[PDB]
């Protein structure tokens, strides 16, 4: 099996230098040249050069050429992408991917994501989401609303994991430099509130993680 | 490598 | 920079249905050795891409023969035979004779499901908010096709425009439909000021709107 993996998430102040790696497994990392693309505005893509595993030696599109660095760890498989000076416009997705033969990208890694901000780490403000009193049906919705953290991500699951039907969690909105989701949840109406439904928050870059039962208003 | 390398 | 332009932006197929992908490359891709260097990539939501077609034609090793890819100097088509479910995505077009490589600017491909009506449910802040001096209003509008629709607030009969984020999810893998979350935020002051607090949905499913409205009091 072949698998290029990348570094995880990055979060940087502007003018500040990020470091990603992508580190290759399942084959001769030297006869295969690395390319970097950044997922472009609109969610596009746009090449950003290659480097030679063999030489080291990188080639840049002319966009990249500035602030950008192409290098290598060979004896570790492992190519890095260095951005110096960092950019609002910097605040992407970053994929590594491995050039077949015929000159396709055969193998990606799964993408490190930048965050360019001048805001500070905020553990979220966890609320239940529970229906208005008054009402009554089949199903119950309920929710879970993460409010107010930096930077993302956060990971939301609904009995601790074991609530994974009839969930999806929502795109975080960035308002004033905070991050806000919701996660939506649906059980049998018999089930609520008899069978507890808790939310849990996790947030890794405050170290928090929070437990909140959805209980009838 | 076809092309470029 | 070879400009590659990809129509439709969007395309909405059935299941079982044949979907077809233009990329128009800005010069020939017939690289010197007589071959053109264009290929097919699908990027499904949260994921790097991957390879479908290469060097117009080629399958990848693993890709259905229901993907299939002609053209030639500049013209070029993806058809994509028998549409399933899990090919819902967005395909690039990307071309490697001239350097610096470059991709089109995506086509996204929709599953044509079954009109389905969202499903909405309307959440009051919590008391937990409300102490905080803040107050969320959270409505979700849960897995609904097509994907066009049109959220108003109403509080105590007036529309209400500031203080809404919208978040959409992307089309689900397992369903076809969409989801969308609204969450109306106001003082804890703001929210104390009014009784009747509305979410009304305008979809394709129904002429009048779908409603949920909670009364503070």
């Amino acid at each position: 099996l072949i698998q290029l993996v990348q570094s995880g998430p990055e979060v940087k102040k502007p003018g500040e230098t990020v470091k990603i790696s992508c580190t290759a497994s399942g084959y001769t990392f030297t006869n295969y040249v690395i390319h970097w693309v950044k997922q472009a505005p609109g969610k596009g893509l746009k090449w950003m050069g290659w480097i030679y595993t063999d030489t080291g030696e990188p080639t840049y599109a002319d966009d990249f050429k500035g602030r950008f660095a192409f290098s290598l760890e060979t004896s570790a498989n492992t190519a890095y992408l260095q951005i110096n000076n960092l950019k609002n416009e910097d605040m992407t997705t970053y994929f590594c991917a491995r050039e077949a033969y015929p000159n396709y990208f055969d193998y990606w890694g799964h993408g490190t994501t930048l965050t360019v901000s001048s805001a500070k780490t905020t553990p979220p403000s966890v609320y239940p989401l529970a229906p208005g009193s008054a009402a009554q049906n089949s199903m119950v919705t309920l929710g879970c609303l993460v409010k107010g953290y930096f930077p993302e991500p956060v990971t939301v699951t609904w009995n601790s994991g074991s609530l994974s039907s009839g969930v999806h969690t929502f795109p975080a909105v960035l308002q004033s430099d905070l991050y806000t989701l919701s996660s939506s949840v649906t059980v049998p109406s018999s089930t609520w509130p008899s069978e507890t439904v808790t939310c849990n928050v996790a947030h890794p870059a405050s170290s928090t993680k929070v437990d909140k039962k959805i209980v009838p208003r | 490598y076809e092309v470029h390398h | 920079d070879v400009v590659m332009t990809q129509t439709p932006l969007s395309l909405t197929v059935s299941l079982g249905d044949q979907a077809s992908i233009s990329c128009r490359s800005s010069q020939s891709l017939v690289h010197s050795n007589g071959n053109a260097y264009l290929h097919w990539y699908l990027q499904k939501p949260g994921q790097s891409p991957k390879v479908l077609i290469y060097k117009v034609s080629n399958r990848f090793s693993g890709v259905p023969d229901r993907f299939s890819g002609s053209g030639s100097g500049t013209d070029f088509t993806l058809k994509i035979s028998r549409v399933e479910a899990e090919d819902l995505g967005v395909y690039f077009c990307s071309q490697s004779t001239h350097v610096p490589y470059t991709f089109g600017g995506g086509t996204k491909l929709e599953i044509k499901r079954a009109d389905a009506a969202p499903t909405v449910s309307i959440f009051p802040p919590s008391s937990e908010q409300l102490t905080s001096g803040g107050a969320s209003v959270v409505c979700f509008l849960n897995n609904f096709y097509p994907k066009d629709i049109n959220v108003k607030w109403k509080i105590d009969g007036s529309e209400r425009q500031n203080g809404v984020l919208n978040s959409w999810t992307d089309q689900d893998s397992k369903d076809s439909t969409y989801s969308m979350s609204s969450t109306l935020t106001l003082t804890k002051d703001e929210y104390e000021r009014h009784n009747s607090y509305t979410c009304e949905a305008t979809h394709k499913t129904s002429t009048s709107p779908i409603v949920k409205s909670f009364n503070r009091n």
